[PDB]
RNA sequence: UGAAAGUGAAUGCAGGUGGGAACGCCCUGGCGUGCACCAUCGACCGACCCGGAAGUUUGUCAAUGGAAGGGUUUGAGU
RNA sequence: ACCUAUUCUCAAACUUUAAAUAUGUAAGACGCCCUUGUCGCUUAAUUGGACGUGGGCCAUCGAAUGAGAGUU
RNA sequence: GAAUCUCGAGUAGAAUAAAAGGGUAAAAGUCCCCUUGAUUUUGAUUUUCAGUGUGAAUACAAACCAUGAAAGUGUG
RNA sequence: GUCUACGGCCAUACCUAGGCGAAAACACCAGUUCCCGUCCGAUCACUGCAGUUAAGCGUCUGAGGGCCUCGUUAGUACUAUGGUUGGAGACAACAUGGGAAUCCGGGGUGCUGUAGGC
């Protein structure tokens, strides 16, 4: 045999989220472990996660009973600010990171003191502290299981959040346009990624070379009548809208009404009297 | 049948095992290069065998993996060589198959084809994040591979 | 006999297993250096501010 | 004999059955202050900061707090006196004593009873008392008639 | 060291569980030790007497003390508690006297005190005679070589159904 | 105090804090008050590790000289 | 050679489990509650942490029993 | 099952310089990349203990660095 | 109530077979110019929504394996104390106390925290 009863008896399972493949506890330990001489000072973490259609950026502290979310911004909230398409690209990650940073600073009380960069030019800068004021709100990046390659969208979300006013310690070693050999960051290329350029040249090349593939990949943009040139102004306007009004608007859907609707779809657990009734009925029919 | 259940050639691996290193291994290597248009991989010896005079980590075999239309067309020429005839033993219980060809001129060195089959959804097993096991109803059997062989190429097993 | 532990526990308890004397203040020296430094400055200001209030 | 640091630690530093793997993170999310009474339970996976095998299962008072460890003061019998032993033990090998938390909960309750007694003008006895002898009570025989028992005859079961 | 006793079951060890209902145990009355040479000598005496009187097909003899304890290497002994069974014979109800006398003669090959006890359990099984009869009557006992399988409430249903067709699953 | 060359003990009422003999006041305590002794936090002196302001004349650019200030190191110190 | 459900019998350096006896610590005034002060440490932050001030609770003062106890 | 790589299962049944024991699975194992915390200077602790010394070790503090996107880790 | 992100406890959560899943979400999925990485864009990296709920995912079912709890085992084994107890001894009984484990049988097959979507 292969999987014997002794095997199942002595089998010890990994933690639930390790079984689900959602948490790297080796990295989580170092990310959340606070120095004990600092006591109850929380260690805020910028969790950046990517789905097939959206970007989820959260600011999370860790406690004994569980994690607590300080601020959040989902790329589905970008249509409010004008970004309707490409809600999962490098620039969408930047917009979500910017929105998270503004929301956290507003909730903390540092938005009017740490505005970050209003017009991101692609330069690598850290949010400097005030000489006679409070230190910037410190948050550390959490990439999860995403591999940390150069130009990764996890670093895009960090760059947006850092530009939003949050102090995220980092180096330009992973921003797009950074050359490993010369250790220099290409500010123009980073600005191109910040304003959605790389997609724009992609439409330009597809238009030039393969019109059919242009239609298939960018069906939403083509059907909505937006060209490659409009991307920079759209994202710049979106950043301005985010900065001027970063508040989160709660949905008006009735949770109780949909709970009642979903209770009908949710099948019930059957009773123990039913257990015995099916059992001896099966015994009778089997003889 | 659900269209998501269609069998598609995941990869097709060309392997040439000479048992000796040197110029023969290198000239066998660029034959893979000209055949597949890809840089081959030199496999190092797993164990030391004094009977064969083999030391560990010495380069002995060269293999390559081809995917997509090039893998399909190389499969086309291989099946044409074999006259679309393969034995029942040739199909793995997992749903894979392979065959060796004595001479490469017709596409001297003998070498092995191996076709790896899958269905769209096997990324769940081959990814890193949220890695899981492909369901039994989604797994491929030897019989399913033999059928998909027969209706695709009108082949006789 | 090279070794035994026969009469040793009796000898211990004749004068008892005595405990060290308890003091309210233990050395802030012999602790963390950074904490000791700041507690010096914190104590210095505290005694001065008490003196000024008095 | 050999007199190493971890001599005869095969069973005490061994990780529990089906308890191997990765250390839970509520250990790191706990806060320790000087004066806290903590238990020492050496976690075998973390080899750094391991206290000596004597201190496994020993309870002491925190005296120093560092970035990754805790200073615990323990009284060790050495000949004819308790000597103060100050071990620098990593927080993985440490846990809060529930006896202290039970005491602090009892102290809060006692203050609450004292305040309500003062407000009501009454006196409340806050000392715990040991289990007293049982009170006089009646035992009813209705539907519980006594069953007379006899010792059973000896028999060879096997 | 190699144990002197090598065979531990003699007679019709393939006999069915229903065929030999009576069980008689030679049980140690003292906390003591038994040597391997002592075990094999009593085994030879028991086998020789039983085959002489009732024949090789009238009994199943099982010696239950195994010489696993080493004495300080020179040999092996069997450490025995009080009330531990040393020898067991299952036969018909007729061979009760023969089995008792055979164990009585084999007592002289063992050191210390032993008692001959007619077990009320059916054969070598753990079930007493009355409950073995009643469980076999309502159909949860199926003979399997020298032992019998007992229906248990655990496990699947169809597999228990087609192994035990007379069983009445309420 | 240091191996020496040498230098050489008050920011304060010769400091705080905790407990404390005796006394005083109040109605057993409380309140002051705190000798002696310990626990402890400092201040000062010498070494040790930095830091080199004057000043001296000789090399002034330098040579020599050592002040303030910092270490949480040390002494059989004040 | 195996594989499967069983079966008899064991271990000082095999073991899931697991005592009795021993063993650690706590069981408050160096307490608790509130207010509020110093810091060059810590925090996004008088934010904490440590030490305090000024108050209130104040010998059933927080288990039993017995002893005066301790240090040179 | 194809003239050495192929995919299934695979709780560690392997490896971890060296005895044995403990620890280790997105590692503490295997490969790759960059490095010299195998550094300087204190004190405090642990173990053998007389709480002397030696040896070995732990937690820090003041510098200097390595590495990482970062948290952080690193005084063999 | 369902789904997503981050978790806490870390199998009542795992393994296996079968049947379902409305919305949104998630996943599979199209492609390789860009950042990036490979023998191979299959993994990883990047751009997107043309289809699919086939798989993952959730859930229901099996007197399923396992696991968790309760009872049985059983006041049993063992054990602290006690005797000028019994016995040649091995060992046993009693007195005042403490007190298991396997087999076996019943029940159970994840609970919950923060921020949200439906």
């Amino acid at each position: 045999a292969v999987k014997s009863s002794p095997y199942f008896s002595r089998y010890q399972t990994k933690y639930r989220r390790r079984r689900e493949g959602k948490t790297d506890y080796y990295a989580r330990k170092r990310l959340i472990a606070q120095a004990k001489n600092k006591y109850n000072a929380p260690k805020y973490r910028l969790v950046v996660r990517f789905s097939n259609r959206f970007v989820t950026c959260q600011i999370v502290s860790s406690r004994v009973n569980g994690d607590y979310v300080l601020a959040h911004a989902h790329s589905s909230e970008l249509p409010r600010y004008g970004i309707k398409w490409g809600l999962a690209n490098w620039t969408a990650a930047y917009a979500t990171g910017l929105l998270v940073a503004r929301r956290a600073l507003a909730k903390v009380g540092l938005a009017d003191k740490y505005e970050g960069v209003t017009e991101p030019e692609g330069e690598f800068e850290l949010t400097e502290a005030i000489e006679d004021g409070p230190r910037p709100f410190k948050v550390f990046l959490d990439v999860g299981l995403k591999r940390t390659s150069t130009g990764s969208r996890v670093f895009g979300a960090m760059k947006g959040a850092s530009d939003g006013g949050l102090f995220i310690p980092h180096s330009p070693n992973r921003f797009p346009g950074f050359d490993i050999e010369t250790e220099e960051l290409d500010d123009e290329t980073l600005r191109k990624y910040i304003y959605g350029g790389h997609v724009a040249e992609y439409m330009e090349m597809l238009i030039d070379d393969d019109e059919e593939r242009y239609q298939k990949q960018f069906s939403g943009l083509i059907a909505d009548g937006i060209e490659s040139d409009q991307l920079e102004d759209i994202y710049a306007e979106a950043y301005a809208k985010i900065r001027e009004d970063p508040s989160f608007q709660k949905s008006g859907k009735d949770a109780a009404a949909f709970k009642a609707e979903s209770l009908k779809h949710t099948q019930r657990k059957l009773t123990a009297e039913e257990r015995k009734e099916r059992f001896n009925a099966k015994v009778i029919e089997a003889g | 049948q659900n269209p998501m259940k269609e069998l598609r050639i995941s990869k097709l691996v060309l392997n040439i095992s000479l048992g000796e290193s040197g110029d023969r291994l290198t000239r066998a290597a660029k034959v893979l290069e000209q055949l597949s248009g890809q840089t081959p991989v030199f496999s190092k010896a797993r164990y030391t065998i004094r009977r064969f005079g083999i030391r560990r980590n010495e380069k002995i075999a060269c293999h390559v993996t081809v995917r997509g239309p090039k893998a399909e067309e190389i499969l086309e020429r291989g099946l044409k060589v074999k006259e679309y005839e393969l034995k029942k033993r040739n199909f793995s219980a997992t749903g894979n198959f392979g065959f060796g060809i004595q001479e490469h001129i017709d596409l001297i060195y003998g070498m092995d084809f191996y076709v790896v089959m899958d269905r769209p959804g096997m990324r769940v097993a081959r990814r890193k994040a949220q890695r899981g096991r492909v369901g039994y109803t989604h797994k491929i059997n030897a019989e399913d591979t033999i059928n998909w062989f027969k209706q695709k190429y009108d082949a006789v097993v | 006999k090279n070794h035994t532990n026969h009469n040793q526990n009796k000898k211990a308890h004749r004068n008892g297993i005595k405990r060290p004397q308890k003091h309210r203040y233990d050395s802030l020296k012999y602790r963390d250096a950074k904490f000791r430094r700041n507690q010096k400055f914190a104590n210095r200001g505290t005694v001065e501010a008490i003196r000024q209030a008095k | 004999h050999s007199y190493g640091i971890r001599a005869r630690t095969r069973y005490t530093f061994q990780r529990g059955f089906r308890e191997h793997g990765q250390i839970r993170l509520s250990t790191y999310l706990k806060t320790y202050k000087v004066g806290d009474i903590v238990d020492i339970k050496v976690n075998g996976a973390v080899q750094k900061g391991m206290p000596h095998k004597y201190y496994h299962g020993k309870t002491g008072v925190v005296y120093n707090v560092t970035q990754s460890s805790v200073g615990v003061l323990i009284y060790k019998v050495v000949g004819n006196r308790y000597m103060e032993k100050r071990v620098n033990v990593r927080i993985e090998h440490v846990k809060h004593s529930k006896c202290r938390q039970d005491f602090l909960d009892r102290v809060k309750a006692n203050e609450a009873k004292r305040k309500e007694a003062k407000a009501q003008g009454k006196t409340v006895q806050l000392r715990r008392q040991p289990a007293p002898p049982a009170k006089a009570h009646f035992v009813s025989t209705e539907n519980n008639e006594p069953v007379t028992l006899h010792p059973v005859a000896y028999d060879t079961t096997i | 060291p190699d144990s002197k006793i090598r065979i531990f079951d003699l007679g019709r060890k393939r006999a069915g569980v229903d065929e030999f209902p009576l069980c008689i145990h030679l049980v140690s009355n003292e906390y003591e030790q038994i040597t391997s040479e002592a075990l094999e000598a009593a085994r030879i005496c028991a086998n020789k007497y039983l085959v002489k009187i009732g024949g090789k097909d009238s009994f199943h003899l099982r010696v239950r003390a195994h010489p696993f304890h080493v004495v300080r290497p020179n040999g092996l002994v069997a450490r025995v508690n009080i009330g531990q069974i040393l020898m067991s014979v299952r036969t018909k109800d007729s061979s009760r006297a023969t089995a008792i006398e055979a164990l009585r003669r084999c007592q002289y090959k063992f050191p210390g005190q032993q008692r001959i006890i007619v077990s009320k359990k059916w054969g070598f099984s753990q079930y007493a005679r009355d409950e073995y009869i009643e469980k076999r009557s309502r159909g949860e006992i199926i003979p399997d070589g020298c032992y019998a399988k007992f229906l248990n409430k655990r496990g699947s249903l169809q597999e228990k159904l087609d192994l035990f067709p007379e069983a009445s699953f309420n």
